[PDB]
């Protein structure tokens, strides 16, 4: 709810380049600056003879700079015999970053066999750990042809573990059975050799080939990491959307010896159960939880007609090994809710992680919507607390696809709150939404006495029936915010009487039914309270002694004086921002 | 006198933070307060024998020789059996996660010679499984010991078994020893006051409601984190007189510690070296070289 | 609080340099023109390989310790003459002419842990260790529960107090005994542990190497060649704190005062003239910036009211000692 939609950062790349197809963060060595990593897989580069090689750009929080992963053209196997084809390789289709490491891949990279003249899409990745740039093509092997890893398209999806292992998905391996490959980063760079086209890694973990019934399964279509067998080693989660006769499945493998741990299965044919997956602990139990998107899920409408809305299943991990699974249906028809799932960390710093789910084709003009969901003790809140709307219309070709890729859980502005990058490759754009600080306010209101006598003269005046109004105010926040929060408080006596009626209350010295007061209070210290005297009008001035006198107290914030150096204005917690009211009565008999 | 006044204001901010409190609470008796909590306070100061917040200390006494403690045991003159009720344990500490430290304390009487003691746990209400061990010294005065059974108490609060207990026999040479008297009350306090009680230290529900290289190397900390540092002898020192090793990960602690608190290492590891002395090779081990963890104190 | 460098790492390196030399009680590196390049015996490589194996379990403790080991006596001598091997116990024997030769004076001995070799034992076992008294009697030492290791495991038992007593007597023959747990009050017994032994019957050419990895006693002693409060340095100063006097808090009944000390004093390093002399107190951690920090702390129990009196205990309050690290 606290994402700043008033002043978001708009980053742009070359038009038609699908700029924003993959997004991620960049946090290098020590306490340095932070960057946005954006993929543009159809982007023309300066590579000799390479048309639309693609690139990954480093943007500053505010110009963007291309990252030089590879400046060379197509290597030759022999004279007039090109070894590789980097044109239209879609480099930057998936970008994943861990500390000072940036991993980008080219899923549509084709490579000619070293036995004969083929053009097989084995896929390749480039890894940059500071200065050294290495190549990584675990599917570029001697296991050629569709039967092997020739059509693997390694690097279609990637992720990092907490133990410096890379997780790579290859949906085309073994006649499109798919394959997961995991290599230690110490081995990737050490065993790299620009003169060796098929490097064999000893600590490689891979899903070996199975029976022919499992062909055309697309294992490795999406990936995510998290511990599930309760050992400490990040395990491999991957969607298998065409498995189970187009029902869609998700396989879980152990991250130590590549063994199957748990299975999930879609519940509707061709719902693409497994298009996107994510792993993050959502209910504060230190057990990573599985989020599976099925953007093509069709549910039944109220009228009995089917409607494609997409579905995400939420599976809560338990120590007993089981899973508590629920299902979250999309809101808009054909929006493909569940196309992208980005763990956000604790977006609002409430003690429970939160998550974003995108419907890249929802909203007006099919521009795109991103829904923000908050965690709680019982799991994920099914109702979204914030709606991110796309602003960019569809020129021609692909729709804007706002939300198609996203990544969270990184506080890029050191504001105390993790922020969120949202890609929209159809309009070549990426947008940074900054989390606004959340102010929790506890307001109080005491009215003593409750019963106002018709003639109780006590407070000094040259004396009329008067009473004390004591209102207390306390505020706090959890992040990087200033101490002094300036509040504007308004009080209205006897509001129930609309403008034009007969009023019956007004402050003692202000001589005015309303009293304004500018209030600087400090968060965290103590509750600052203030008393003041208001009185009732004489009996003969109004015959209306039946209309209960409601004391109304309203409070607001300045925001401008509570903003940050970056102009990020805080925001109140959503269920408890309101003003409060109480009342006193005149009795008889 | 100015040096001492700065620490006091840090103690003020520490105690309130340890209680997770911003301000102290807001009477009776004009005489001495109840000796039920003075028995706890006299039992907490009596020491013969991460988590910086406070722990609420409560205790529970054992069951007399009545209440069915006798139809099962009673006569093994070389042992002592102790039993407790779970209906009162899960009331001082509701959630097993709140339990932090649970040490079982007894009371010694015999002062002459020495004995060897083995401790067991109650399983299947008939079988006993080994726990810990401790040798005893002839102290001329009554001494108070304690056995850390936190791991045992934690599992018992998760179970609905309303009857549990412990067993204290002597050494088994593979012959019974330890308790040479058959009254069972000569060596320890039976059926009297100051009888064995289980001292508990848990965290209130009001509260709940130092990582090492496994976190400091996978994340970029701005605070007191242990940074990586591989020290080579030939490269960073110019020492070719040390055969093994020829380089190691000593690391260091760098980082701030706010609420002068410094980033000091908490856990260190020794390093074995191999060097020659003229013609005599000596394999020696240096103490505390590899910095594992780092703390702020 | 000013930008900071990567030179902090070099401050550690130059503190390590002076540290290693001080723990070895050396002023300059020794001569290596008296050392022959090439020969690296596999006898000292087994020592170094056993010291890197860390089995889970004052002024003289900061200096270096010369690590030497001694293997045991085989079952081909004396170990079969009285008892041999049985399911009830396992016997290991050592000499003394080599124990008091690696550590001549019994005082030099610092830590002496006896290390063995486990085999896969799966579920559960319990082991008790004994010492040889006089010749006839055996006395308890320690005990240890066993975990289901599917792979060969290496253990270690701190028998320092035993070896020191063995170095004081001229007893030319010593040894240990390894039986198992004794379930008593009702009588049960047996041993099921598979430790690397002799098996008695392995012969041939490879039989000679089947005596390797046998139980050995790792020793860590101080070489014979070494032998031998007034708030100047980092010392802990006295400070008595009263609650009514120094805090003005009447809401805490007990206690009514305690001694909360503090650490005052500088901790510098690599000073002119040099020092390599006082290195055990100035910077024993060899850190880039040594601070006078407390090393040992003690908790404090408190008593306060809220209708429910709660007895609580605070962690880390009383400062005992102060170090530079
Ligand atoms: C979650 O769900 C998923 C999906 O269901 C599940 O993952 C699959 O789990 C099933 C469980 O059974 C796995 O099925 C097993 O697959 C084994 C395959 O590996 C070997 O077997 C190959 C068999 O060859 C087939 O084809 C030939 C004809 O070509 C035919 O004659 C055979 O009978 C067989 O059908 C074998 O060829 C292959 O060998 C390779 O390498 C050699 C060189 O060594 C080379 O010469 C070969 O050419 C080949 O390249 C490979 O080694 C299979 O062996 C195994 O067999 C068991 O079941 C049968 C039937 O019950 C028994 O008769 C047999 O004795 C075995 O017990 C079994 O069928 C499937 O592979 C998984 N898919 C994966 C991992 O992608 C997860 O397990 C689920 N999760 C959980 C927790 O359950
Ligand atoms: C005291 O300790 C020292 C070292 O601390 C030791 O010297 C070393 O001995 C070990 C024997 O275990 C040697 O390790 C072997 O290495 C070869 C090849 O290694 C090459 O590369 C190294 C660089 O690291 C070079 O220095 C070296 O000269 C070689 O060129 C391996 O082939 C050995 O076997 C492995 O493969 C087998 C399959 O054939 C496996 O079955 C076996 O498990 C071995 O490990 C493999 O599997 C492991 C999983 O279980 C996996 O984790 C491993 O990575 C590997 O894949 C063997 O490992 C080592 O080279 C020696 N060091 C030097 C500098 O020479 C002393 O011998 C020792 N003294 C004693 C015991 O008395
Ligand atoms: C590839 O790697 C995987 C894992 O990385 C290996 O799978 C392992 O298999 C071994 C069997 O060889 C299992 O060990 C057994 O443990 C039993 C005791 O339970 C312990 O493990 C629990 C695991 O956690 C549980 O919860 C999670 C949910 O979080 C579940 O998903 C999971 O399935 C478990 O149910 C711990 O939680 C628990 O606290 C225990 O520590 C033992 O009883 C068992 O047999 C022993 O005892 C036998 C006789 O009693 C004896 O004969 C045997 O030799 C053995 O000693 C065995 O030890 C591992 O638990 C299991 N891993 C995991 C993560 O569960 C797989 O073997 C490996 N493959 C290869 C080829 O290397
Ligand atoms: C619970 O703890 C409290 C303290 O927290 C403890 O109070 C102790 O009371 C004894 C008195 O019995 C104190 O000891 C006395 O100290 C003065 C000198 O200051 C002596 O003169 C006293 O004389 C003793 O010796 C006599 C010899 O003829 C005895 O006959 C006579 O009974 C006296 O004991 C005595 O030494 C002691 O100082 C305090 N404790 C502290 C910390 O000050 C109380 O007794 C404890 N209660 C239980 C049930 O454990
Ligand atoms: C006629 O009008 C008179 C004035 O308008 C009324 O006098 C009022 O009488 C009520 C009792 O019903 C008083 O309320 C009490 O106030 C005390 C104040 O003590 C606190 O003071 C400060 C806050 O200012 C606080 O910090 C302290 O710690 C004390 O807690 C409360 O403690 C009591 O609970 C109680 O509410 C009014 O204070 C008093 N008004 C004035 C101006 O003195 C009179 O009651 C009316 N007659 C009727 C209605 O018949
Ligand atoms: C990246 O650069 C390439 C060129 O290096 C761009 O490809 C060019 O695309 C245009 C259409 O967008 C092609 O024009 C066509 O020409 C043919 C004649 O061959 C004509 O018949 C068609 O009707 C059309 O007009 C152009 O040929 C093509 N260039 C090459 C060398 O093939 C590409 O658009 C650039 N992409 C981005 C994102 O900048
Ligand atoms: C004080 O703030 C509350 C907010 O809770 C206002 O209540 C709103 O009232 C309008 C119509 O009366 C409703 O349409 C809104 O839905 C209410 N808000 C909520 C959050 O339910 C109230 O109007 C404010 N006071 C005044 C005088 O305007
Ligand atoms: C308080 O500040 C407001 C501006 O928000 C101003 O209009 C008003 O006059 C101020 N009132 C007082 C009493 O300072
Ligand atoms: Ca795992
Ligand atoms: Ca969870
Ligand atoms: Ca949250
Ligand atoms: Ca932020």
């Amino acid at each position: 709810f606290n994402l700043d939609v008033d002043s978001p950062a708009e980053y742009s790349g070359p038009e038609g380049s699908y700029f924003g197809f993959a997004v991620d963060f960049f946090v290098p060595s020590a306490s340095s600056r932070m960057f946005l990593l954006v993929g543009a897989p159809k982007a023309n580069t300066t590579q000799p003879g390479i048309v639309e090689g693609g690139q990954v750009l480093k943007c500053d929080w505010r110009r963007c700079q291309p990252i030089e992963f590879d400046a060379t053209g197509n290597r030759d196997y022999a004279k007039d015999d090109p070894l590789e084809f980097k044109s239209h390789q879609w480099f930057g289709a998936s970008v994943r970053s861990k500390q000072d490491k940036i991993l980008a891949c080219a899923p549509l990279y084709h490579w000619r066999t070293e036995m004969k003249q083929e053009r097989e899409p084995v896929g390749t990745c480039f890894l940059q750990d500071g200065t050294k740039t290495v190549e990584y093509a675990p599917c570029r092997s001697q296991d050629i042809d569709a039967d092997g890893q020739g059509f693997c398209q390694g690097g279609f999806s990637i992720d990092f573990t907490k133990a410096d292992r890379v997780l790579l998905g290859g949906p085309g391996s073994f006649y499109w059975q798919g394959q997961l490959i995991s290599d230690q980063v110490a081995e990737i760079v050490s065993k790299y050799d620009p003169n060796v086209y098929s490097i064999k890694y000893n600590n490689q973990l891979a899903t070996r080939t199975a029976q022919a019934i499992f062909d055309d399964s697309y294992l490795g279509y999406s990936v995510a990491v998290g511990d599930f067998n309760g050992d400490g080693i990040d395990d491999f989660v991957s969607g298998v959307p065409r498995a189970a006769r187009t029902l869609g499945m998700v396989y879980i493998y152990d991250g130590k010896n590549m063994s199957s741990l748990y299975n999930f299965t879609g519940e509707q044919m061709a719902a693409y159960f497994g298009f996107s997956v994510a792993a993050t602990d959502i209910n504060g139990d230190d057990y990573a939880d599985v989020f599976i998107g099925a953007p093509l899920f069709m549910d039944r409408g109220s009228d009995g007609k089917l409607q494609e809305v997409g579905q995400v299943s939420v599976s809560l991990q338990r120590a007993s090994g089981d899973f508590q699974t629920t299902k979250l249906n999309g809101f808009e028809v054909f929006a493909r809710f569940g196309s992208a799932i980005a763990p956000l960390g604790d977006l609002d710093q409430d003690g429970f992680n939160d998550i974003a789910i995108a419907a890249p084709y929802g909203g007006e003009d099919k521009k795109g919507i991103v829904y923000i969901f908050n965690g709680r003790s019982t799991g994920l809140n099914a109702v979204p607390s914030q709606i991110l709307e796309g602003q960019w219309a569809a020129r021609s070709g692909c729709p804007p696809s706002f939300g198609y890729s996203m990544k969270g859980a990184t506080d890029i502005d050191k504001n105390g709150y993790p922020d969120l990058i949202v890609g929209a490759f159809g309009v070549d754009r990426a947008i940074l939404y900054r989390a606004r600080p959340v102010i929790t306010v506890n307001a109080g209101l005491e009215v003593y006495p409750s019963i106002l006598n018709q003639d109780n003269k006590t407070c000094s005046l040259p004396k009329v029936s008067c009473f004390n109004v004591r209102f207390c105010l306390k505020a706090d926040g959890k992040g990087v915010l200033p101490r002094k929060l300036n509040f504007q408080v308004e009080l209205l006596l006897d509001k129930l009487k609309q403008k034009g009626a007969i009023r019956r209350a007004l402050f003692l010295y202000s001589r005015s039914p309303s009293h304004s007061k500018n209030m600087t209070i400090s968060r965290g210290g103590l509750m600052q309270c203030e008393e003041l005297i208001a009185y009732l009008r004489d009996e003969s001035e109004f015959r209306d002694k039946l209309t209960p006198i409601t004391i109304f107290m309203e409070y607001r914030l300045d925001y401008r004086t509570a903003a940050d150096t970056t102009g990020l204005q805080p925001i109140l917690n959503q269920f408890t921002p309101a003003n409060i009211s109480r009342q006193a009565h005149i009795l008889l008999d | 006198e100015l040096v001492k006044r700065k620490r006091i204001e840090a103690i003020r901010g520490q105690i309130l933070s340890k209680l997770r409190l911003a301000s102290p609470p807001s009477e009776v008796p004009p005489g001495p307060l109840p000796e039920a909590v003075l028995a706890l306070y006299n039992s907490t100061r009596d020491r013969v024998a991460a988590d910086y917040y406070a722990k609420e200390v409560t205790r529970v006494l054992m069951v007399e020789t009545h209440n069915e403690i006798y139809d099962k045991f009673k006569q093994s003159t070389h042992s002592i059996y102790m039993f407790f009720q779970t209906s009162e344990l899960r009331e001082a500490v509701p959630e097993p996660v709140l339990l932090s430290r649970a040490e079982l304390r007894l009371l010694r009487l015999k002062l002459k010679v020495e004995q060897h003691v083995e401790l067991y746990q109650k399983y299947s209400q008939n079988s006993w499984r080994y726990l810990s061990n401790r040798l005893l010294a002839p102290s001329d005065s009554p001494e108070w010991l304690s056995f850390d059974v936190t791991g045992v108490v934690r599992q018992w609060l998760s179970r609905g078994g309303e009857i549990e207990g412990f067993r204290l026999s002597a050494h088994c040479s593979c012959d019974i020893n330890g308790f040479t008297t058959g009254r069972r009350g000569d060596l320890a306090t039976i059926h009297g006051m100051n009888r064995p009680f289980l001292l508990l230290m848990a965290t209130p529900l009001e509260r709940a409601q130092a990582l090492d290289t496994n976190y400091c190397f996978s994340s970029t900390e701005k605070n007191c984190c242990v940074r990586q540092l591989y020290i080579d002898f030939r490269k960073d020192l110019g020492w070719k007189w040390i055969h093994e090793p020829k380089g190691y990960h000593a690391n260091f602690c760098l980082g701030p510690c706010p609420y002068a608190p410094c980033c000091v290492p908490q856990a260190l590891e020794p390093l074995p070296i191999v060097y020659y002395v003229g013609r005599k090779p000596k394999v020696e081990q240096l103490s505390n070289m590899i910095v594992r963890s780092c703390k702020c104190s």
